[PDB]
RNA sequence: GUAGAAACUGCGAACGGCUCAUUAAAACAGUUAUAGUCUACUUGACAUUUAUAAGGAUAACUACGGAAAAGCUGUAGCUAAUACUUGCAUUAUCCUUGGAUAAGUAUUUGUUAGAAGGAAUUAUAACAAAGAAGUAACACGUAGUGUGUAUCAAUCGAGUUUCUGACCUAUCAGCUUUUGAUGUUAGGGUAUUGGCCUAACAUGGCUAUGACGGGUAACGGGGAAUUAGAGUUCGAUUCCGGAGAGGGAGCCUGAGAAAUAGCUACCACAUCUAAGGAAGGCAGCAGGCGCGUAAAUUACCCAAUUCUAAAGAAGAGAGGUAGUGACAAGAAAUA
């Protein structure tokens, strides 16, 4: 035969899921959607592993069968739906909201923002497109086409999105003073702003990030977010803003008790 | 008669329509205070009029002896429990109580089955 | 060697059964569905027509039109013929089959009935039997009782012998295509949003139309 | 209005589980390319040349049957569908009415113009010829959903592909090319590139820095044992990749197979028979014979981990639980 695989072994799960090895030789194998596997977790893992609602996996079957769950403004049903980076979750039987963002290790936490704050997102772009007609498209991170972008928009830049209407509220540049977010090896959950950009020919872009301690670090471009101007990032952040002390440090810290 | 009843991590689910907490009991030098006495003083410590809304699983005595470990489960209502509770937690609660038990024989009649043809079978 | 008639204009069928060379002989060497005179089975049988239609071997292998042999072959057969039925999809097997010219290795013939003769046979030509299921489509409903549009449908739909539970209620299928304001709501709803979509792609195109300045 | 044996229709059965026979620049590992391609379910955008509702025909079923036997089936009479088919009504753009109409999504041929990538025969636009397939004659009662549908994008994947990296043997020194070996031109074929294949043409390609052969009681890797530091030896076997279903070769359906609890034939082995014929594949889980120095129960359950479906509610020898068990590992009586 030689298909698709359709089952996915524990050991082999990504190390930021956190799973137990014992209990079980499977994982939940997330289905298809707007996150890469990698990228993501599963929503059973969001709603048992995480904010420990549910016991078992039919309990989350349970809890998603009556519709109380919205990602992005939507319900979904889907026990292995993919939520990803940017996305506000809203539960109404406890009226809670939630954005997922990286701690400065590389896991996933949900973030608890206020309801004001859970009209909208932040979008970066992947690619644009023109198509029949002369009509220019943007395809951002989150798998989502939008048609009508502002003539100034660019590749790798970020955008704010409204969720009520899709429209387009402004649009954030990628330049030298941007505030950025890390999303990928040795730095995963970072904030600091820019310093230089590279642009090898044939090869990888290499941009250098100076944090709020004056430390510098550098990663590809293709795993650089930006989340803010020069002054203020337009999101909320977890308790650590993103500064990553060494191990010296921060065993230093935690021995108050 | 002499027990004390310390509840941790205590937690509300509004998703589900239970409480749902961890357990540890004081009996020092006797031996495992009975699971029907520990209703009726968590029923009286939460005011629960009721008794059968209440679910306690997995109890352990601690090597050594006096303390004991275990998990418990405070539903909103009769009908709550019957809806979103498994059939063997709801047996040993005396709910219900079936015990149909056909085997996992119905293998032979499945087999024996697919061989005769539309009208007989 | 063994003969089912059925006549299918009254839907009734009568089996005989015959062990002598003398009197199959007219059916010998003959096709399968070319007429053949009916004198021979029988002095009642005079000014009888049948034809063939089918039939099996001593063993019980079944006959089939196109083989033109005397004997047992062996084809491979798909979905679209005769005498097999797969058990997965697309699934083809080798079976074997006799072939379509009458001989004396038969065990039974399977022909139906033409012509009337002299007598009246009884069994076979005096009885007749319905159609024994009324139909659904409600087109065919009018198209058999010759309606006009006016003419409600719902009222002419019958059961035969039906007085199951009450006295007498008739219970009776459900039918299909018929009129609903169901089907209209459809219709007006679909025009609605085929509207809609018209209008917010006018309001859209307007409006990035102007930002391009 | 509620429930519903049979049956048609839809989706899955290409995942999982097992074993290590073949295999020495092959497979595999780290690094690349697809500007040379295909891609179901799921996610986002969103469409073009009788209508108060069209057609015929078939299961299940009834009656008459055959055969020792099989998951065998003949003739006649009925009847549905999101099965199989046909087809209605509608505006947009350029110059505060009209005119030209646009009358065609993908794809193919000819002539041109030209926001992004290191690089375009690139998105895209015009002119002249062809042109698939589609834009709801469907179900629920929640403005809301379910099912289906043209093209683009995303996601779960695959096919090819750049560079470098293996054990012993020279009592294996020259090899390949008539019949594709190495290149060029034009075609065919494939989802795409390519001697992958065909025709014409040239005489090339590799090698003591070990080609071409022989051997392996050789599947590769993550790893294991022992070692002060160097090293020497092992890796069938929890995870990843590869290959196979007694031995070979062909094929259907399908988004996905050269599938084997799918089909066709030969070789070997083997089952039932009324002697005409019919039906096979434990390197899946238990279990038996044989082989040998060498290895366990013809048990219980879907409660947990997950998967498939018309997706709370069914099923799963996947998986879990016990039984046998001085392989190996830890604690620890005989005062
Ligand atoms: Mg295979
Ligand atoms: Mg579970
Ligand atoms: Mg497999
Ligand atoms: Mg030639
Ligand atoms: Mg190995
Ligand atoms: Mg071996
Ligand atoms: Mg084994
Ligand atoms: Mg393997
Ligand atoms: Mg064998
Ligand atoms: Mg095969
Ligand atoms: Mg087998
Ligand atoms: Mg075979
Ligand atoms: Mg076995
Ligand atoms: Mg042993
Ligand atoms: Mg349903
Ligand atoms: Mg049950």
């Amino acid at each position: 035969g030689k298909g698709i695989k359709k089952h996915l072994k524990r050991v082999n799960a990504p190390s930021h899921w956190m799973l137990n090895k014992m209990g079980g030789q499977y994982a939940p194998k997330t289905s298809s959607g707007p996150h890469k596997l990698l990228e993501s977790i599963p929503l059973v893992i969001l709603l048992r592993n995480r904010l420990k609602y549910a016991l078992t996996f039919d309990e989350v079957k349970m809890i998603l069968i009556q519709k109380i769950v919205k990602v992005d403004n939507k319900v979904r049903t889907d026990c292995t739906f993919p939520v990803g980076l940017m996305d506000v979750i809203h539960i109404t039987k406890s009226n809670e909201y939630f954005r997922l963002l990286y701690d400065i290790k590389g896991r996933f936490v949900p973030h608890r923002i206020t309801n004001e704050e859970s009209k909208y997102k932040l979008c970066k772009v992947k690619k644009i497109l023109l198509r029949k007609g002369r009509l220019s498209i943007a395809v951002t991170h989150d798998g989502r086409s939008i048609p009508y972008i502002h003539p100034d928009v660019k590749v790798n830049d970020t955008v704010r999105l409204d969720l009520e209407t899709g429209k387009v509220l402004e649009h954030l540049k990628f330049q030298v003073g941007s505030l950025v977010m890390v999303t990928a090896g040795h730095s995963v959950g970072r904030v600091g702003v820019i310093s230089s950009i590279d642009k090898n020919m044939g090869t990888y872009d290499i941009i250098h990030v100076k944090d709020s301690r004056n430390k510098v670090f550098a990663t590809r471009l293709s795993n650089v977010f930006v989340i803010g101007d020069n002054t203020k990032p337009y999101i909320s952040l977890p308790r650590e803003k993103g500064i990553k002390l060494d191990i010296i440090e921060e065993r230093r810290n935690r021995l108050k008790a | 008669d002499q027990f004390t009843i310390r509840v941790k991590k205590y937690m509300s689910n509004p998703l589900l329509r239970r409480k749902q907490f961890a357990l540890e009991i004081l009996h020092p030098n006797k031996g495992s205070v009975a699971k029907k006495e520990v209703k009726e003083r968590l029923a009286k410590m939460y005011k629960l009029n009721n008794v059968n809304t209440i679910v306690l699983f997995g109890f352990k005595t601690l090597f050594g002896g006096g303390r004991t470990k275990g998990f418990g489960l405070i539903y909103k209502n009769v009908d709550a429990v019957k809806k979103f509770e498994k059939k063997y937690r709801l047996v040993r609660e005396g709910l219900i109580d079936k015990e149909t038990k056909a085997g996992r024989r119905a293998s032979k009649e499945l087999k024996n089955r697919r061989k005769k043809v539309r009208g007989t079978e | 060697m063994k003969l089912n008639i059925s006549n299918p204009l009254n839907n009734v069928q009568k089996s005989i059964e015959i062990d002598d060379e003398k009197k199959l002989l007219p059916f010998m060497e003959k096709r399968i569905g070319n007429a053949v005179p009916g004198d021979s089975i029988g002095e009642e049988f005079t000014g009888y027509v049948f034809r063939i239609t089918g039939g099996n071997d001593k063993q019980g292998f079944p006959m089939i039109q196109g083989v033109l042999t005397n004997n047992r072959v062996r084809l491979l057969f798909k979905k679209g013929m005769k005498c097999y039925r797969p058990r997965k999809k697309g699934e083809r097997k080798r079976k074997s089959v006799r072939g379509c010219i009458v001989g004396q290795d038969l065990s039974a013939l399977n022909l139906t009935l033409v012509k009337k003769g002299v007598n009246e046979i009884p069994g076979l030509t005096d009885k007749a039997v319905g159609k024994k299921l009324g139909p659904k489509r409600a087109s065919k409903i009018r198209k058999l009782f010759n309606l006009d549009k006016s003419d409600d449908v719902r009222k002419y739909v019958i059961g035969r012998a039906i007085t199951k539970n009450g006295k007498t209620k008739f219970i009776k299928p459900k039918i299909q295509r018929l009129v609903t304001e169901k089907r209209l709501l459809r219709k007006r709803n679909l025009l609605q949003a085929k509207e809609k979509r018209r209008l917010e792609k006018k309001q859209q195109l307007k409006e990035y139309k102007q930002l391009l300045n």
